[PDB]
């Protein structure tokens, strides 16, 4: 059987704009062969780690739907797309389940993402009533009422604006620095697995 | 409840400060390190930008009151952020008293002493009367140069810190504190858990205890002095009286490292220079700051970022941009960590790469902490974690180490005499100034001292704390301490003081952590681990705990201690005593010539 119809997996990870962390963007990738060839030479990432699944295994085991999340967040929060974990981007921004099959990948974008006058495009939800569930997104900009008062739609003492500004820097340390993250998630449902790797003979 | 309400709001204020800090530090580098009208103006708004939000969210953390919250690091957090400071008075007071600092150190950075008789020969303190201090061995040009300072300034500044000291009074009480001393040692305030807490109060009495024991060596170093100075002024010093104050190698008698020439116990020996040693080999400011690099590794503390070798300056960069040639570690924001260093290839360059490397190692340790918390456990802590760098760094051991002393060298006992005697010159002579300054700035803004009886009292401690008399009587229309940077200038001088005793405290941990069998002086923490992890326990904390708990973290102590600094200047010490025998140890209070 020929190669053809590869999984367009250009379009996720070399974007030239990401999403911000808590408007992440989602694709779907169904019914194309997928090949992680190009992934695993590419050297610039910082985490490829991967849950449920082997990473040397991803060609040959195969699944129904994958869906592929982008986002941006800083070097010191890439720990927290995990499962399991707690903070402002797991707890308020993108949350995995605790039986997550799939893998994480990030890697570093100073070059795209740091402005010398600050890059204010790239945002993060700071505070929120109660704690994300698994794959859901908040895009809302509610005034956060943290007091006992209303707060009438006008921010000021107990009353703070939820989306705070991730105000990248070329001279930030390599903590702070811009990160992209790629998010894999591997389903199988009753239907027929549609996404399944290349084949040799 | 208010514990929550208070959590959040630090969360808004770390993520709004840290930023806007951020822009206020990086526009300070980017005027520091090219020097123009509108990298200035820049510096000004995001300064302003910077202290406007503080104010701002400082006036909402007071509204926060404490009895109610339980968890002590956001108590320790609304602390710091509620203290108002100069906010505290109204707007009409704290513009006369910010004119009042203004003039003040427009008056002495433009202060000015002419030539009698010479009026074309007009000196400048920074650039030539600091030489005629530091080199001139005349006894009338020094006595011309002090008491033409003295005069110019003090008949100048003896008003300006009359009314100062009452707007300081003023904004003191309005803190809740008894007067601006209080204020000043409000500082060492440590409120903790059972044993741990320390007070204003008790500060001075503390200070007073370590200034009971250091008051031996003084002697003998201030006997030993006045007998070499009075080989190099034959009548016109006493060997029973004070030191005048005009032949302490300073202006003010602040360090008395200039005298080492004149005060050098055997000559035939060279010191411990190896700046030919480094001409010899190539070596440039990038080699200095990786040696460093390599020792902070050595003892374990973590590399530096890159960062910090992208973004610093350690060099003149003589492309058109002027620079300010002081030394300056910067903790920016955001894992960002500079040193701006125009480093020549010598000696003492190489050990202020060290020390200036000490301040970043300390900025990067309690970069994990909220952003309020990211400070030193007090004022003396973040340059005592410097100076013990620069400590370790100019051992002989250190320095054959790394090539630039040869293996072959011996260390004879009269090397290490003279290196001490030259490190107590600079560091045990300090300490009655110190102490002597802090202690009359303390009693003024209390109202101990009357107001026209000043200069009548701050001669008689002169003449009983540090042994050092006026060469010619002084009334009250002068006002001597003012001629002073940091006090002209509203700088706490204390800290020097705590700096001195930690140093030698965070030293003799160290090298016991180490496990070095010998002398204090010739110890060298290099290659050493647990010392590095030992100081890092410390340098993580930051000032999220009292300062007591991170002084036990190091030595096992809870208060200042100078043994060990007694125990650095023993065999000195013993070698004071040695030839002090003929001679007589102290000063007599009444002038004698
Ligand atoms: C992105 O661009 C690089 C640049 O050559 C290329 O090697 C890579 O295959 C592209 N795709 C992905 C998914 O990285
Ligand atoms: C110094 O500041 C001026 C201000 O415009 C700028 O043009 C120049 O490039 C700066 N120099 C450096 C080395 O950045
Ligand atoms: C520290 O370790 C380095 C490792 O090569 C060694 O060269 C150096 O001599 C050691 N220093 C001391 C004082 O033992």
């Amino acid at each position: 059987p020929n190669i053809t119809n590869l999984c367009p997996f250009d379009e996720v990870f070399n974007a030239t704009r990401f999403a911000s962390v808590y408007a992440w963007n989602r694709k779907r990738i169904s019914n194309c062969v997928a090949d992680y060839s190009v992934l695993y030479n590419f050297a610039p990432f910082f985490a490829f780690k991967c849950y449920g699944v082997s990473p040397t295994k991803l060609n040959d085991l195969c699944f129904t739907n994958v869906y592929a999340d982008s986002f941006v967040i800083r070097g010191n929060e890439v720990s927290q797309i995990a499962p399991g974990q707690t903070g402002n981007i797991a707890d308020y921004n993108y949350k995995l389940p605790d039986d997550f099959t799939g893998c994480v990948i990030a890697w570093n974008s100073n070059k795209l993402d740091s402005k010398v006058g600050g890059n204010y495009n790239y945002l993060y939800r700071l505070f929120r009533k109660s704690n994300l569930k698994p794959f859901e997104r908040d895009i809302s900009t509610e005034i956060y009422q943290a007091g006992n008062k209303p707060c009438n739609g006008v921010a000021g003492f107990n009353c703070y604006f939820p989306l705070r500004s991730y105000g990248f820097r070329p001279t930030y340390g390599v903590g702070h620095q811009p990160y992209r993250v790629v998010v894999l998630s591997f389903e199988l449902l009753h239907a027929p697995a549609t996404v399944c790797g290349p084949k040799k003979s | 409840l208010t514990e929550e309400n208070a959590k959040t709001f630090l969360n808004n204020f770390n993520q709004e400060a840290e930023d806007l800090s951020y822009q206020s530090s990086l526009a300070s580098w980017n005027y520091n390190t090219n020097i123009t009208e509108e990298n200035a103006q820049k510096m000004s708004e995001a300064a302003a930008k910077w202290s406007a939000f503080y104010e701002e969210q400082s006036k909402t953390a007071q509204s926060f009151s404490l009895q109610e919250i339980q968890t002590p690091i956001i108590k320790r957090q609304l602390q710091a952020l509620q203290q108002s400071g100069s906010s505290a008075l109204s707007a009409d007071k704290n513009k006369q008293l910010n004119t009042i600092l203004n003039t003040m150190s427009t008056i002495y950075s433009t202060g000015k002493v002419c030539n009698p008789k010479n009026p074309q020969e007009c000196l400048l303190l920074e650039p030539g009367l600091d030489e005629i201090m530091a080199t001139s061995t005349d006894y009338n040009s020094r006595l011309w140069a002090w008491e033409g300072w003295r005069a110019e300034v003090g008949k100048q500044l003896r008003p300006l810190y009359e009314e100062y000291v009452v707007l300081k009074n003023e904004m003191a009480r309005a803190n809740n504190y008894n007067d601006y001393g209080d204020y000043w040692r409000g500082d060492y305030e440590a409120e903790g858990a059972d044993g741990y807490n320390y007070n204003r109060n008790q500060l001075i009495e503390d200070v007073e205890r370590t200034f009971a024991e250091i008051k031996p060596l003084y002697e003998h170093l201030h006997a030993y002095v006045r007998r070499k100075l009075m080989d190099t002024y034959p009548s016109y010093i006493s060997p029973t009286g004070c030191l005048p104050a005009h032949l302490l190698g300073d202006m003010w008698g602040r360090f008395w490292t200039n005298l080492y020439p004149l005060t050098v116990p055997f000559a035939q020996k060279p010191n411990i220079d190896v700046t030919d040693a480094m001409m010899n080999q190539g070596w440039d400011a990038e080699r200095i700051f990786q040696e460093a690099e390599k020792f902070f590794v050595s003892v374990g503390l973590p590399h530096m970022t890159q960062g910090f070798w992208a973004n610093s300056m350690l060099t003149e960069p003589a492309d058109g941009r002027k620079v300010v040639c002081h030394p300056t570690a910067w903790d920016l924001g955001h894992g960002d960590f500079r040193i701006k260093m125009c480093t020549k290839v010598t000696m003492d360059n190489f050990l202020t790469a060290h020390h200036e490397m000490g301040h970043i190692q300390y900025d990067m340790a309690y970069a994990r902490q909220p952003f309020l918390l990211r400070n030193g456990a007090n004022e003396g802590f973040h340059e005592a974690v410097g100076e013990i760098m620069s400590l370790s760094a100019a051992t002989p051991k250190h320095l054959k180490s790394i090539g630039l002393l040869p293996s072959d060298f011996q260390e004879d006992s009269e090397t290490e005499i003279n290196f001490l005697l030259k490190q107590a010159l600079t560091i045990v002579g300090t300490l009655p100034f110190t102490y002597m300054l802090e202690k009359w700035r303390w009693m003024v803004f209390r109202g101990e001292i009357p107001k026209e009886q000043w200069m009548k009292k701050w001669w008689e401690m002169k003449r009983e704390i540090v042994g050092v008399v006026e060469p010619l009587p002084h009334d009250e229309t002068y006002c001597d301490p003012a001629s002073l940077f940091h006090v002209s200038n509203d700088y706490s001088f204390i800290r020097y003081y705590t700096r001195t005793i930690y140093q030698f405290q965070f030293q003799e941990a160290l090298c016991q952590a180490a496990k070095y069998n010998g002398s204090l002086h010739k110890c060298d923490i290099s290659n050493s681990t647990e010392a590095g992890q030992k100081l890092l326990k410390m340098l993580s904390l930051g000032n999220s705990e009292p300062w007591t708990k991170a002084l036990e973290n190091v030595v096992g102590a809870r208060n200042m201690d100078v043994k060990p600094l007694l125990n650095y200047f023993q065999p000195l010490f013993d070698w004071l005593k040695e030839q002090n025998r003929n001679s007589f140890v102290g000063w007599n209070t009444e002038w004698s010539p």
